[PDB]
């Protein structure tokens, strides 16, 4: 609002407010379980011991070797498939990214323009009303002075 | 959205408050410089003419003349229970001026309570002993229990739940125990609001511990007074409150919890206890003055010798029920 | 910012300089007159066209005043007369005579009382039917402008001396003067409530005074510069707004001046072809009327 | 900082002196971003003196910066009008810069006072040299509308 | 010991309600005034 | 959008509230005019001898 | 690009009639299964309210290491934890915002009480000034 | 005619395999890839049988 105030007045009013306050007075079940678990971080653990490459041993060595072979074949297929097309998909992702970026920034600037317009209309209205009440209180003070001087002058 | 709207309304109202207080005080200085150059209830007229109605000395033993309390039964005002210093709770009837019931237990009793069934009563002693001793049976059936004196006694409307406060910042509840060690401020004044949803308890340092009865957590502190405040009592009509200190009598309002009336007295004059009929009020101490509570020295009775320990209003408000520490019982 | 069809409207008419144009008290009508010895009636809203002419006056209309009833018009003529024109029928009601010179100004009362001054150094108050001057006040130098208080006992007359005379009709005691001006007072206008007087003088200063029985000395409130008067010694008017917070004036420097009653210039708008004789504000909306000695009258906001 | 000016005569390329005067170039950069300069006449052309333009009304007055009315200029000694092509701003008072600007065509050592210098035209100087030869009426105003079609910042 | 969080954050954009406006509030009126006047020409 | 909606609500509240302030100012203005009218009638009864 | 419910990128986006917003089929279907209505508008909605529109689809570029393998199970656990932690942050944000709202509302009500009281004191003070003037 | 109401209020994601619907799509893609491999090899097994 239109006024010339120091922050000390604001702090005094806030202290009065604090004094008067003192005087007056979906979620599921699995998610809940894991949440009560990991509320203290408790990072859940799963086996990553498929790179240790256990030396010749029991059937576990055979199982690890076979699963690693199958993982390797799938990895081959996926990476060659990735390099069949190159980075055209990446270029399209970046282009759609800049499209959405620009679409957002347009509406952002529209919104700040609207906010500035609301601000200016508000500031105009406050200016006219505040000028009116300023002249009002000035003429009130002059009227008080006139009344008291008249009353003493009648004697 | 709601939080931001509320915060900004707070800021706007804060600016309103700021300007408001500012030129209000401006105009207050301006003015200061400008002026420089129930039909059955007893009426005020009949109550103001109150004087001595009885002279009882046989009620209390003169070997140890001292009293610290006085309790009256709501259903029968003839029964008066002044706490005696002979470690005996004496129940007396005004009609016969005789000790109808005597309960004997080694310390001077400090507080007593009376029920509405003419049979249930409790008492407190300096030996950290609080017992709900029926007057009809004249014997203690329950025990309330320490290493320091108890500062206040309270009870639930059911009459069996018991709350006590001591000077060690520990309170006894007859299924919880909440202890505050951050303040460690002793208390001297407390009472139970007839609504029963909350209560207040004045402290020695001047702060007031206002707590909800069901929750049992303090939510308000009122510290505008100095020295130990002797007593505080809530009214009955709902919006009449009274407080006293070791040097004026003041009236408060339950909703605002702020001063609404002040009766100034000299420093050496200290009030002791106050009584409420929100129609009329009674006070005791060095300067005895009774004033109308509804309409805010109107009464001056000095027939009570020694220091008057308590004052009560009897039925029909025709006379009072006051006791002193000189083993005397004068009815106003 | 009003109900006018156009923000600015030029009014064409008359055959010579127009000397006065005054709003109806209702704010719905207004009339104009000047050196052509004619009175034109207008419509404020709509097509803004003439609905009547008031012929018969044998002289220039130095001043005219609407009636509170908004049914009769009083016109002051340069030929030492004061005619009463029925607006709704246009016939001669009465002609008040008794002056001895050009009747400069005219004013009406809240009660059918008319007042006027003329170059014969006299002021005359007229009843609307008496046809004769019931009271006459004689001065030493010719009087130029009048203002009657709506309450009905004080009249302020400004003339050559440069000092406003306040006359109490009943008291006839005149030992109270609003000194402060130094030249010819062209026009006077009373505030709507009756507390403040607007004065314009040939000493180039438009001043404002307070109209109260009691004062704290130096009754002069404030003065405004800028409004200058030419060498033709015209009678330039001043006006009081409907809210009495904007004071208006005309100047011979082709300028219409509006002040904020606080000493701050608000409008400086030019637009006239000659000296602007009269200025007025609408009693309801924010319209300002202009009247210049160039056969034209301007509309306002 | 770089702005391309698709003027009606040709192409004007400008680099803004952010390092020298930062405040006076940020408004220009964001103003080219908004691009309300589309369809704005080069209202003033004086042979070998200036080409001024940049006002929405086209009457040689007005134009709102991001600050809205006016801002404070920043000048330092090494800035000078020693050449032909320096892009500067326009003002009508002590500190009264508005949205319009101009391009120098000659050394103006007398004009390096209250006037801020904030650009150097790296390409399209030929366009300004021909702008110096534009049909002009009695006032320094081209007869035909010397609009700027559109401006990218880059 | 005061509630700095409840006051500083509260007056963070509360001052901006009077400060951010003053920048663009001197923009539209200038151009509108010039357009209104010069659209009516020097005469 | 936060501050836009907040500005909308504060605009609505201010447009609601200011008429009350203006009306109160007018009411107190009317009273102060009445009291000054009485004061000036009293001084006018004084002035009748002038 | 982002479904209005979770922010997910809808490979098959839909738009509604009462309030056209980008939504994903499965989530609105499960909402209808829970409550046969739209909480966005508090109005009845049917399966036909969505219209299958044509989109170029959002290309999904793979990270340096996503080729089956335990990389995929590590990502399983990581996104489990990430969405769950988002849930915790958002729930505690609920609790903090509601408690702060209650505190602010109490302070606002007290402010209303004190502005009324102070306004009354203004009225008596103004009247006292005016009545001194006699 | 339906204009665009893209802005909304909710928090988007990267359009990649790092979201759980997307990641689960890659899960089922891995599964159907090894499934297709099993299909072809079982055709070859029955022909060889």
């Amino acid at each position: 609002f239109e006024s010339t105030y120091n922050e000390e007045d604001r702090s005094a009013a806030a202290q009065i407010v604090e004094e008067e306050l003192k005087r007056s007075g979906s979620d599921r079940l699995e998610n809940a379980i894991v949440a009560a678990g990991k509320g203290e971080k408790l990072a859940a653990i799963d086996v990553q011991r498929y790179i240790q490459l256990k030396p010749p041993g029991t059937r576990e060595s055979l199982l690890q070797s076979a699963v690693v072979w199958e993982y390797q074949k799938s990895r081959n297929d996926n990476l060659y498939l990735l390099e069949k097309h190159g980075e055209k998909a990446f270029d399209s992702s970046l282009e759609a990214l800049e499209v959405q970026l620009e679409l957002l920034e347009k509406e952002l600037v529209n919104t700040k323009k609207l906010s500035q317009g609301c601000n200016r209309k508000r500031k105009h209205y406050q200016m006219e009303v505040g000028a009116r009440l300023a002249e009002a209180e000035v003429k009130f003070g002059q009227l008080l002075q006139s009344s008291i001087q008249c009353r003493v002058a009648t004697l | 959205q709601e939080l931001s709207t509320a915060l900004y309304s707070l800021d706007a109202a804060l600016r309103v408050i700021s300007r408001l207080t500012k030129e209000r005080d401006e105009a207050r200085e301006a003015l200061a410089k400008f002026s420089d150059n129930l039909s059955s209830k007893r009426k005020r007229t009949k109550l103001q003419p109150k004087w001595a109605t009885d002279d009882a000395v046989s009620q209390l033993l003169q070997a140890t003349p001292s009293t610290i309390l006085e309790n009256l039964e709501t259903e029968s005002t003839t029964s008066f229970f002044p706490s005696p210093e002979n470690s005996s709770f004496v129940l007396c009837l005004h009609k016969d001026e005789l000790l109808c019931l005597d309960i004997q237990s080694e310390g001077s009793a400090l507080a007593c309570c009376w029920l509405t069934s003419s049979k249930i009563a409790v008492a407190t002693a300096d030996a950290i002993s609080i017992f709900e001793f029926p007057v009809s049976s004249s014997g203690l059936q329950s025990v309330g229990e320490i290493d320091e004196k108890v500062n206040f006694l309270q009870a639930h409307p059911s009459g069996e739940y018991l709350l006590a406060a001591s000077n060690e910042k520990c309170y006894i509840f007859s299924k919880s125990q909440v202890y505050n060690i951050t303040v460690a401020q002793h208390i001297t004044s407390l009472a139970v609001h007839p609504d029963g949803n909350l209560f207040v308890a004045g402290l020695e340092n001047g702060e007031l511990r206002f707590f909800e009865t069901s929750s049992g957590n303090e939510l308000t502190k009122f510290g505008p007074h100095s020295s130990p405040v002797k007593t505080l009592q809530f009214g009955e009509n709902g919006y009449w409150l009274v407080v006293t200190t070791n040097s004026d009598i003041f009236i408060w309002d339950l909703r605002k919890s702020e001063l609404v009336q002040k009766i100034p007295l000299q420093t050496k004059v200290a009030a002791v206890s106050l009584d409420i009929t929100q129609l009329l009020v009674s006070s005791d101490g060095e300067t005895l003055y009774v004033h109308i509570y509804v309409k805010s020295r109107c009464m001056s009775q000095t027939h009570v010798s020694s220091i008057s320990n308590l004052v009560w209003l009897n039925e029909l408000h025709q006379l009072l029920f006051s006791t002193s520490n000189g083993a005397i019982l004068r009815l106003g | 910012t009003s109900d006018l069809n156009v923000p600015n409207l030029q009014m064409f008419g008359h055959t010579a300089e127009v000397l006065v144009a005054r709003f109806d008290p209702s704010g719905s009508y207004f009339a104009s007159g000047g050196m052509d010895r004619q009175i034109l009636l207008w419509n404020v809203f709509g097509d803004v066209k003439n609905y009547g002419v008031l012929n018969g006056c044998k002289g220039a209309i130095t001043d005219l005043q609407w009636s509170r009833d908004s049914r009769v018009v009083y016109c002051s003529s340069s030929d030492t007369h004061l005619m009463s024109w029925d607006a709704v029928s246009g016939q001669k009601i009465r002609k008040h005579k008794g002056h001895a010179g050009v009747v400069n100004a005219l004013d009406v009362l809240k009660v059918e009382l008319l007042t006027s001054v003329s170059d014969d150094c006299t002021m005359k108050v007229w009843d609307s039917r008496s046809k004769d001057c019931i009271k006459t006040i004689e001065e030493k130098y010719p009087l130029t402008a009048v203002a009657i208080a709506q309450q009905g006992t004080q009249v302020f007359i400004g003339g050559i001396d440069g000092a406003i005379k306040i006359w109490d009709l009943r008291n006839n005691h005149c030992s109270h003067v609003l000194k402060g001006h130094k030249d010819i007072i062209t026009s006077l206008a009373i505030s709507k409530d009756g507390s403040s007087l607007l004065s314009n003088s040939m000493d180039n200063t438009v001043r404002i005074f307070d109209v109260k029985p009691f004062a704290s000395a130096q009754r002069q409130l404030q003065i405004f510069e800028g409004a200058i008067h030419g060498q033709e010694h015209n009678l330039l008017g001043v006006a009081w707004s409907r809210n009495s917070r904007f004071v208006g004036a005309g100047s011979s420097d082709k300028n219409v001046y509006v002040w904020s009653a606080t000493g701050d210039l608000r409008y400086v708008l030019p637009g006239h072809e000659g000296s602007v004789n009269h200025v007025d504000f609408h009693p309801h909306q924010d319209i300002i009327l202009s009247c210049s000695s160039d056969r034209t009258i301007f509309l306002g906001e | 900082a770089n702005v391309e000016l698709q003027t009606s005569l040709g192409k004007i390329l400008i680099e803004l002196y952010t390092e020298h005067a930062p405040k006076t170039c940020q408004n220009f950069y964001t103003l080219a971003k908004e691009g309300y300069y589309d369809g704005v006449i080069f209202h003033r052309v004086i042979p070998d003196f200036v080409i001024q333009g940049g006002d929405p009304t086209g009457t040689g007055r007005g134009g709102t910066s991001i600050y809205g009315d006016k801002f404070d200029d920043e000048i330092h000694s090494d800035l000078h009008h020693t050449g032909a092509g320096i892009l500067s701003m326009a003002n009508a008072g002590p500190n009264t810069n508005s949205s319009q600007f101009f391009i120098t065509l000659a050394p103006t050592p007398w004009l390096d006072g209250k006037h801020t210098i904030f650009g150097r035209v790296v390409s399209g100087l030929s366009v300004c040299k021909r702008m110096g030869l534009i049909r002009t009426d009695s006032s320094d105003r081209p007869i035909e509308p010397l609009k700027i079609i559109k401006a990218v910042a880059l | 010991d005061s509630e700095e969080q409840e006051n500083s954050q509260s007056p963070n954009i509360q001052p901006l309600l009077h400060t951010e406006n003053l920048a663009p509030a001197v923009v539209d009126n200038v151009k509108d005034d010039l357009i209104v006047s010069k659209g009516g020409n020097s005469r | 959008r936060k501050n836009l909606t907040c500005y909308e609500f504060l605009y609505n509240q201010e447009r609601l509230a200011l008429p009350n302030r203006l009306e109160a100012a007018e009411i107190e203005l009317s009273k102060m005019q009445q009291i000054e009218a009485y004061a000036q009638q009293d001084y006018a009864r004084v002035t009748g001898q002038n | 690009m982002f479904c209005s419910i979770s922010g997910e990128t809808p490979k098959e986006p839909v738009i509604s009639r009462v309030s056209g917003n980008v939504y994903e089929k499965r989530l609105i279907e499960q909402v209808i299964r829970e409550t046969s209505k739209d909480p966005v508008t508090q109005q009845e909605c049917t399966l036909e309210d969505l219209v299958p529109v044509k989109v170029p689809d959002f290309v999904r570029p793979r990270p340096p290491s996503a080729t089956s393998l335990p990389a995929l199970l590590s990502l399983f656990q990581e996104e489990w934890d990430s969405v769950a932690l988002e849930q915790f942050e958002l729930r505690r944000n609920l609790t903090e915002t509601k408690q702060e709202l209650s505190t602010a509302l109490y302070s606002l009500d007290a402010a209303l009480r004190v502005i009324s009281r102070l306004t009354k004191e203004r009225d008596e003070a103004r009247e006292a000034l005016a009545k001194f003037s006699d």
